[PDB]
């Protein structure tokens, strides 16, 4: 079978019933009705017999044209080129207004330069493919998804087949690796298999090629910057002047770019005088989607570099450039000294100067770059925590994804810990949209630490209710306590949940320093 | 090769294939359609039925059972299962959708074969049939949760005399008014060497035939192949040549002169029925309607369907000793056999001759019939059965008369089965009475007495007594000249005119009264089952419903059959040698315990040890040593009766019943209950003394779904699939027998097709050799138990026997009782009933220092006992009833008198009896059954009255989450309950919409597990729905209380606005919450039954008529689960109190009642004409949960009301015998061959006149 537009039951739509303004602003089609948006966009899935027949047969559809865009415009580059970095074009948007409209310093300076950071797209390569398999179950469906948002496959499968939440059970155990590309970008496949699987009321195992993934799926946000810099002889900002441009593809959706702004400073001191304008430009390709710290990667970078511009027009050494920039009594300024005497930076800074001065072909580096990362909280996520009567065994099942990150192993210790029994002891099972109903995204680097507050405050119900019980039999060991709470019907179940606001937001400071040799012949 | 399945093409590599794979197995998992269920394999309870439809040149659509027929024979047809007739997003059939919207699925493993047997018959018939049709059709559908009543509703609603209310959104059907069969050329070679051939001519027949007999291959000509049903196929046979294919062994011919019909040896038993009621109007042939009539008692639908006229007389060639009902006919008519021994050379011979004669390269071509005009000739013919239809004869019988000009006999044919193998013809009655008027003068009373005399039945158990076989024959030729004596207008004596008629059962039909409060909706509605659709579209997943998985096998039980003895050495190389068979697991693969139970033991459930294996003394045939694992279900079930075990030793008595213990009477009675009145002192005066026996026998659950467990390996641990209604003890067990973690050994349990108690504990055995195997052979394993291996290695409802004194005033009244009583606990003492038995033994009467009462447990040399349905409590309530019975029949006073001389002052029955005795007209309806057994001998009416005070109480704790998508507002919840029929998630459903506000289709119920279900106590004692119903609005209460701050600060305008606010606030929209003991009050449960038969005193066969119910449901949660719980529970107990019977060899100790064809539960014919139903209004419990009572179990202790009602009409027997006035003891069951045993009855007393 060959299934398109015509075959959707609800609407053409990737996403919840209920939209937001982050990761749901703008529509996006399952399979695409009108104008072609970009090269790749699915218009339909062919269904065979093996995972080989489907590619092959995908490839033989012969697809009619009519009309044609005048010109595409498929880069950030491209875009900017053709339409030029000033907007007064549908392509741009200004979500970032400085509010100061033009620099003034009110502090002297020595230097001023002018540059760029140009960072292109990055594919998440997770070593799993976006994987769905769906089968048709009691009138309703089994969804075997590899997401990090049981929640949003969930809403999207049942908005687009006009069902029952409640009749679509989406179960995820773990995924081979997400990084942020199976945040929303798994729903593609996730919706065509459960439509096929709908429709034919047969098993859909929907396993997306390498190719389909990089042709069809969006990728880490591209960044242009153009920045001026006014320093005092010591590398000491005066001020900045930055104007940037993040590459969204095709649709506006999942900006990184209030990220981008919130680490623009890193650990430096201003003083009204970093003049900041934020971009967000559509280009006729796969709509970007989060990748392993989107907005901070670029804000980090677009900060250091500007650091490492005026280090070399000054000639200031980098280390000494971020000195006369230090925010006061910052735990960076504690850090940075210790750091730099441990590495011998000084000295391995100066061997790499002697080392190029005698050798034409061979070169050396040293790079140093410094970080505040900005952690906050968002979102509901629930565990479930049980204790078998049998031998004091203890299951977990949560909202949070098992992706690689040790989500499951900080889980354990946790439980472990609160309830006083070994690691060894406590099993954590499938992740579903019954023990882990509602739940947000697992990503922001907050999903480990999230889930271990869940499943601790679970434990600490379990404790409370064990506590009379420990107290009356004075028992022995844990298995005797248990089996005691079950003679006495004392429920070893409880369901629990962290959201925002439980935990306190902070930064996270970091230092990195890097020697290369460079092949100058070759690269 | 080619089948197709609900209009899909599957191409069938044969080769590939098992030559004998069953349509069952290719359907289930090669189709990978589950729907199909199975159960017995053997065409006696219809869970595997479908629909072939093949090529007059019309199409034809039948039902088949698909575990009988062969796949080879199917090529080129059409199969149809429920999948195929509508799902839920195409839309359901009207037959799916009539069965569940009107209550006719309860478990639900029984509905996919009902609606594929209605869609067979309603095809069949141009989509024309009769409610009298419709209810006939049933015979081979047994469902053991609805007492068939809704079924019978919702299938006679399709019937074009239908006078069912149908509700308004049930959909019309379509029009049903009216693929070719593929016959490749040449044979086809199987790896085994086995060959199959489809030969279209008798040419091609005999060439394949002659072949099979030159290379010394063992034949079979394949028609329906339903003998497998009654006597097992022989795995030697290699030559499969399929029959069904051949015109030329089909059709008809009517002679010139209409003087004789020539049948194709190879008619189905439904051609030969349709093609009687073709001829039944030609002169000459009329009997033809009572060779449709005898048809009509053979088998079953699919069976006739499938099953010819060739195949069954090969069963009595093969089989001397099987009483064929079409042998007893057609050799009654003096049929001709046209057996064909090439394409040109043919003999006709008497059925004798061809029976008597080798058919090695042989056919039955055809079956010769003569006309026998209307006059001249009388035919009749009897199958006496123990229940309504589906099951074998105790006698069988078929009479052919000549009468002269002058009304005497030219000739007669007198021929019997079920007497003794070589018995046909009773001879000496022919010669006696040749040449005379059979109503002459002292003919008759000569005639019998020496048929009496001649009558010589042999004694191979589980056949009933000789005597009654006897009684039976004598009484079926008595029955036999009195109907022809009506006919032919011969006097009769008054009371002797009904002896020559069979018992009036006209249609069916059921009155149901309750009361709904719209303002507790949804709550107290009437509604469809959470399940219902699901459960009759076959998209209802079971525990064996699992996919196939990758390198799975089958699991069967080697057993052990010498009581006492030791098992010395296993020899598994007959079984190995099999290829497919994988291995032999016993004890000594046991890692931990060779123990069936939890890792801590209480003193109810597991006092005593129980081995998984047995390793010692063998403590009853048919104790399990180990398991063979093999490639597929039918493999591993030949391959573990290959195993040879050497016994050493053997206890030289063998006590396996109760009755075998207590007549050696020691170390298997004990004395659990000891009166504090150690001799009863009765100071009271008394006018009436006597002393009495009760005698209840064990009874087999009969769940439709079988023992059932599949165990996958899984990440280093467990996942296990079981049919449980304990999912906790599962995994308790299979932790400890392997050594692992529970948190390793996950359970998940979505929903058994029926326990009853069955699989409260018995599912483990099972479970946990399935799991040991999965572990040590690193695969998935399936066991899915035969029903011989259930019955035969598994325990059943406890037998009960009860000896009593009684001393009453004449008015009933009781001075005094002692009673003694023993309970089977078969070998174990496990899970004892008497304190349930105890609980109920006083019912509503009061005592005073006056009721002695001993109770002892009994262990004889069968499987260990179990709980099933209310145990105990039937029991208490049986034995207290029977003595007021007993009270009655010694002071001649009314049953309902001696029980108002007896009950509790101030008590709810008190308001409720008389009331009950006005509405069902009790008085006048009692003088009227009294007033008809003084006008009449050989029919008589009873009455029987049952009341009942039932305890409830609660036990365990369950856990319950619920989980608001804020997506929709739509609800899941998964808890530590099990749906197995009850409708506990029904409830749920109500339940948590009624408490959150929304409606019920917005709220589902997932499989229970050890996650949320962690811990959670046994579902049993009629209260796991009232106590899962308290854990869910729990749950849904916490989500309230998270809910109303929201509703206060945003005033939603609908739940929907409601749920995401909350969401956009993180409210936590999961909560899980129980309900333990103490949470609810416990409380009782008034009944009163009245039942109504009519006994044909000469056969032992009766009709239940009118029944009466009145049970207080308080305000019942659903009135349609509670009628359901109602008819069910009571329709169990009429089978106990019936024709349900367990026979153990009194040398081996075997259960020899050990399937279908051996142990008869109530089938659609056998229950009430008239049950009407009462939940007692205005009536709500203080107690409990929102006002309303459990009726799981309470209605199975009024059931011995139909025992009561068969007692008078026994004693009305007795009295016109002359047999003095005195008590016969009450049994479980009251079969046709006790009531005749006991009616004083003896041929002497067959009078004209
Ligand atoms: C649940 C159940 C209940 C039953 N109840 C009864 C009952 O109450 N009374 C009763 O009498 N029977 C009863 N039967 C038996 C039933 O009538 C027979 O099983 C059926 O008639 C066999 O026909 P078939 O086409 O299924 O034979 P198959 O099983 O296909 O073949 C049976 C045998 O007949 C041979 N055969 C087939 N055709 C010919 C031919 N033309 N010439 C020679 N040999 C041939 C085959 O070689 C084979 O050995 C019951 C069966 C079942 C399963
Ligand atoms: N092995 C592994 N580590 C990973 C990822 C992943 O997919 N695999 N994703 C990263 C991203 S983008 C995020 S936001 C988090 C997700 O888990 P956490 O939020 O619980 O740390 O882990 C990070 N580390
Ligand atoms: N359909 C169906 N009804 C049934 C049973 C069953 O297995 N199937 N079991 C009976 C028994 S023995 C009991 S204890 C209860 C179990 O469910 P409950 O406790 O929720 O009533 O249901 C009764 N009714
Ligand atoms: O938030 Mo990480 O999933 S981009
Ligand atoms: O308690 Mo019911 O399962 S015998
Ligand atoms: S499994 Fe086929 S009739 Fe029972
Ligand atoms: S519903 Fe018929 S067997 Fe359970």
């Amino acid at each position: 079978a060959y299934l398109d537009a015509k075959d959707i039951p609800g609407p053409n739509y990737v996403g919840p019933k209920i939209r937001d303004q982050f990761f749901f602003p703008k529509d996006e089609e399952l399979f695409a009705t009108g104008e072609i948006k970009f090269y790749g966009q699915p218009v339909g899935i062919i269904l065979a017999n093996s995972n080989s027949l489907a590619n092959r047969a995908a490839e033989l559809v012969k697809l009619t044209y009519e009309g044609g865009a005048e010109e595409i415009l498929p880069s950030l580059k491209a875009v900017l080129d053709k339409v030029g970095s000033e907007a007064g074009n549908k392509r741009l948007e200004q979500p970032i207004k400085s509010t100061i409209d033009v620099l003034q310093l009110e502090e002297p300076f020595d230097v001023s330069s002018s540059g760029q950071l140009d960072m292109g797209l990055q594919y998440h390569y997770y070593m799993e493919p976006q994987t769905t398999v769906v089968l048709p179950f009691e009138g309703g469906l089994q969804v075997y998804a590899a997401t990090q948002w049981m929640d949003l496959t969930q809403d999207t499968i049942a908005n687009v087949l006009n069902l029952k939440s409640n009749d679509v059970q989406v179960k995820t155990r773990r995924i081979g690796g997400g990084y942020g590309g199976k945040a929303t970008r798994c729903n593609l496949a996730a919706a065509a298999a459960a439509l096929a699987a709908h429709k034919l009321n047969r098993p859909i195992r929907f396993v997306q090629s390498l190719e389909s993934i990089m042709t069809s799926l969006g990728k880490r946000w591209a960044f242009h910057c153009d920045y001026d810099f006014f320093v005092q002889k010591s590398g000491k900002i005066s001020g900045i002047v930055s104007r940037f441009y993040e590459d969204a593809g095709y649709l506006a959706n999942e900006s990184p770019i209030g990220h981008t702004v919130l680490l623009s400073k890193n650990c430096y001191e201003f003083s009204d005088n970093y003049k900041l304008d934020g971009y967000l430009v559509c280009t006729d390709s796969p709509s970007n989607t989060p990748c392993r710290a989107p907005g901070s990667v670029e804000g980090i970078a677009m900060m250091e570099n500007i650091i490492e511009h005026i280090a070399f027009e000054t000639g200031v050494d980098p280390a000494d450039v971020r000195f006369a920039n230090l925010l006061p009594a910052h735990k960076m300024g504690d850090m940075m000294p210790r750091f730099l005497e441990s590495t011998k930076y000084r000295e391995r800074k100066a061997e790499a100067i002697a080392h190029n001065k005698e050798n034409r072909w061979h070169k050396r580096g040293l790079g140093l770059c410094i970080m505040e990362y900005q952690i906050g909280y968002f979102g509901q996520y629930p565990a479930t925590v049980a204790i078998y009567h049998s031998d004091g065994t203890v299951v977990v099942s949560h909202g949070g994804i098992e992706m690689g990150q040790g989500m499951n192993t900080k889980i354990s210790q946790v439980a472990a810990h609160t309830l006083g029994i070994p690691m060894e002891q406590v099993r954590i099972e499938a992740s579903d949209t019954i023990n882990g109903a509602n739940s947000m995204v697992t990503g922001g680097a907050v999903g480990s630490e999230t889930l271990c507050f869940a499943v601790r405050k679970a434990c600490e119900t379990l404790n409370e209710r064990l506590k009379p019980v420990r107290e009356e039999v004075k028992p022995e060991n844990w298995q005797d306590l248990i089996q005691e709470a079950y003679n006495r019907k004392i429920n070893l179940i409880a369901s629990d949940q962290c959201k925002q606001g439980d935990m306190d937001p902070y930064s996270v400071c970091g230092l990195c320093l890097t020697e290369v040799e460079l092949d100058v012949l070759t690269g | 090769g080619r089948i197709t399945i609900n209009g899909t093409s599957h191409e069938v590599n044969l080769s590939a294939l098992p030559a004998d794979i069953s349509l069952n197995t290719f359907i289930r998992e090669y189709a990978g359609l589950t729907g199909t269920k199975f159960m017995c394999q053997e065409g006696g309870c219809g869970v595997c039925v479908c629909t072939l439809t093949g090529i007059t040149g019309e199409l034809r659509t039948w039902a088949v059972n698909s575990c009988l027929t062969l796949l080879n024979t199917c090529l080129g047809l059409e199969v149809t299962t429920s999948e195929g007739l509508g799902n839920k997003r195409v839309g359901y059939h009207a037959i799916q959708q009539r069965l569940a919207k009107m209550n006719g699925t309860q478990c639900g493993y029984c509905s996919p074969g009902i609606v594929m047997n209605m869609y067979g018959l309603l095809k069949s018939k141009g989509g024309k049939v009769t409610m009298e049709e419709v209810e006939n059709s049933f015979g081979g559908n047994i469902c053991r949760c609805t007492g068939y009543r809704p079924i019978l509703d919702a299938m006679k609603s399709f019937a074009v005399d239908s006078n069912i209310q149908v509700p308004a959104e049930c959909i019309d059907i379509e029009d049903l008014s009216t693929c070719k069969k593929q016959q490749p050329k040449g044979s086809q070679l199987y790896p085994d060497g086995s060959r199959w051939s489809w030969p279209v001519s008798l040419g091609d027949l005999f060439a394949a035939l002659q072949g099979a007999v030159k290379e010394k291959l063992p034949y079979m000509l394949v028609a329906g192949n339903t003998a497998h049903g009654v006597y097992r196929r022989s795995p030697d046979i290699k030559a499969f040549i399929d029959v069904s294919g051949l015109a030329e062994l089909k059709g008809h011919k009517l002679s010139a002169d209409n003087s004789s019909l020539t049948l194709g040896g190879n008619l189905s038993l439904s051609e030969t029925m349709e093609l009687c009621r073709q001829l039944e109007n030609t002169k000459g042939f009329e009997y033809l309607s009572q060779v449709w009539q005898h048809l009509d008692w053979i088998a079953n639908v699919p069976v006739r369907n499938a099953g010819t006229l060739a195949g069954n007389l090969s069963i009595k060639h093969a089989h001397p000793e099987f009483p064929s009902d079409v042998f007893i006919v057609l050799e009654a008519l003096d049929a001709q056999v046209i057996v064909q021994e090439a394409v040109d050379k043919q003999q006709t011979v008497s059925l004798a001759s061809y029976l008597g004669s080798s058919m090695e390269g042989k056919i039955i071509r055809g079956l010769v019939l003569r006309a026998y005009p209307k006059e001249r000739f009388a035919f009749d013919s009897y199958k006496i059965m123990p229940r309504a239809q589906n099951a074998h004869a105790y006698v069988n019988a078929a009479f052919l008369v000549e009468f002269t000009a002058d009304a005497k006999v030219k000739s007669a044919r007198i021929c019997f089965g079920g007497i003794h193998p070589e018995f046909v013809h009773a001879t000496a009655i022919e010669n006696l009475i040749r040449d005379k008027n059979p109503f002459e003068n002292g003919l008759v009373e000569k005639a019998f007495g020496q048929l009496s005399t001649l009558l010589q039945p042999d004694a191979v158990l589980p056949d009933a007594s000789p005597v009654y076989r006897r009684k039976l024959a004598c009484g079926l030729f008595y029955k036999f000249l009195l109907k022809i004596a009506a006919q032919r207008k011969q006097g009769l004596g008054s009371r002797f005119v009904t002896g020559g008629s069979l018992l009036k059962r006209p249609v069916s039909s059921g009155q149901q009264s309750f009361e709904t409060f719209q303002e507790h909706y949804p709550v107290t509605k009437a509604t469809e089952k959470h399940e219902g659709l699901i459960q009759c579209s076959g998209e209802a997943t079971y525990s064996n419903d699992l996919p196939t998985q990758h390198n799975q096998l089958w699991a069967a039980f080697v057993i052990a059959k010498k009581v006492g003895a030791k098992v010395t050495k296993v020899d598994t190389q007959p079984a190995l040698d099999l290829p497919g068979v994988v291995a032999y697991l016993d004890a000594k693969d046991i890692p931990g315990p060779n123990y069936v139970g939890p890792k801590i033991r209480d003193q109810f459930f597991f006092p005593k040890d129980e081995e998984l294996f047995a390793t010692g003394e063998i403590k009853f045939y048919g104790q399990p040593v180990g398991i063979i694992l093999a490639n597929s279900n039918s493999l591993a079930n030949r391959a573990a009766e290959l195993v040879k075990l050497t016994y050493e030793g053997g206890a030289e008595e063998i006590l396996p019943s109760l009755k075998a213990v207590l007549d050696k009477v020691n170390k298997r009675l004990e004395q659990p209950i000891k009166s504090t009145i150690d001799v009863l002192q009765l100071e009271e005066p008394f006018d009436v003394s006597s002393s009495g026996q009760l005698d209840m026998g064990l009874q087999y659950h009969y769940y439709m779904e079988p023992q059932t467990t599949v165990v996958l390996p899984f990440e280093g641990g467990l996942q296990v699939y079981a049919a449980t209604q304990w999912m906790d003890l599962t995994q308790d067990t299979i932790a400890n027998v392997l050594n692992l973690k529970s948190n390793d050994v996950q359970v998940k349990t979505r929903r058994i097709g029926g326990g009853y108690g069955g699989k409260a504990t018995r599912c483990n055995l099972a479970a946990a050799a399935a799991a040991l195997a999965a572990h040590k052979l690193n695969r998935p394993i399936r066991f899915v138990q035969s029903l011989e291996s259930i019955m035969t290695s598994l325990g059943k409802r406890w037998a009960f026997h009860c000896d009593y004194d009684f001393f009453v005033q004449k008015s009933g009244k009781i001075s005094g009782i002692v009673s003694r009583f023993y309970e089977d606990a078969g070998y174990l003492a496990n899970e004892s009933p008497i304190g349930h038995t105890v609980l109920l033994s006083k019912n509503c009467y009061e005592f005073s220092d006056n009721y002695k009462l001993d109770g002892y447990l009994v262990c004889t040399d069968s499987p260990s006992n179990t709980p099933c349905r209310a145990p105990g409590s039937v029991e208490g309530i049986a034995m207290m009833e029977n003595i007021i019975e007993h009270i009655a029949f010694e002071t001649g006073v009314d049953p309902a008198d001696v029980r108002f001389a007896n009950l509790l002052p101030a008590h709810k029955m008190g308001d409720m009896m008389p009331r009950f005795l006005e509405s069902t007209k009790y008085r006048e309806r009692k003088a009227e059954a009294i007033a008809h057994n003084k006008e009449n001998r050989w029919h008589k009416r009873g009455l029987g009255l049952c009341i009942m005070e039932y305890q409830i109480g609660y036990f365990g704790q369950y856990p319950a989450t619920v989980a608001i998508y804020h997506s929709d507002g739509t609800v899941v919840v998964s808890h530590g309950g099990i749906e197995m029929g009850q409708g506990m998630n029904t409830k749920i459903s109500q339940v948590a919409a009624h408490t959150l506000g929304i409606p019920m289709e917005q709220v589902r119920i997932e499989a229970s597990d050890t996650i949320n279900g962690a811990n959670s106590m046994v579902t049993g004692g009629a209260v796991g729905s009232e106590t899962l119903c308290f854990a869910v609005r729990k749950a849904c209460e916490t989500l309230n209380e998270r809910l109303k701050p929201v509703r206060e600060e945003v005033k939603p305008e609908n739940w929907q606005d409601l749920i995401q606010e909350a969401y956009n606030r993180k409210i936590n929209l999961i909560a899980s919450d129980q309900c333990k003991q103490g949470d609810m009050d416990p409380y009782s449960v008034c009944g009163l039954c009245l039942t109504e038969v009519e006994l044909d005193v000469l056969t032992g066969n009766y009709i239940v008529g009118r029944v009466d119910i009145l049970e207080d449901t308080g305000e019942s949660l659903n009135p349609n689960v509670d009628i359901g719980q109602i008819e069910g529970a009571f329709m169990m107990g009429l089978g106990y109190w019936t024709s349900e019977q367990v026979i153990a060899d009194p040398k081996t100790g075997e259960c020899l009642t050990n399937r279908t064809w051996t142990y008869k539960p109530p089938g659609a014919k056998d229950i009430p004409t008239d049950l009407r139903i009462e939940l007692l209004p205005k009536s709500p419990n203080k107690a409990g949960f929102m006002r309303s009572k459990a009726t799981g179990e309470p209605a199975i202790c009024l059931s011995i009301a139909v025992a009561f009602a068969l007692q008078q009409a026994l004693q009305s027997a007795r009295d016109d015998a002359g047999v003095p006035k005195s008590w016969v003891t009450l049994t479980a069951p009251m079969t046709p061959e006790h009531l005749v045993l006991h009616s004083g009855t003896e041929p002497s007393q067959f009078k004209l006149n």
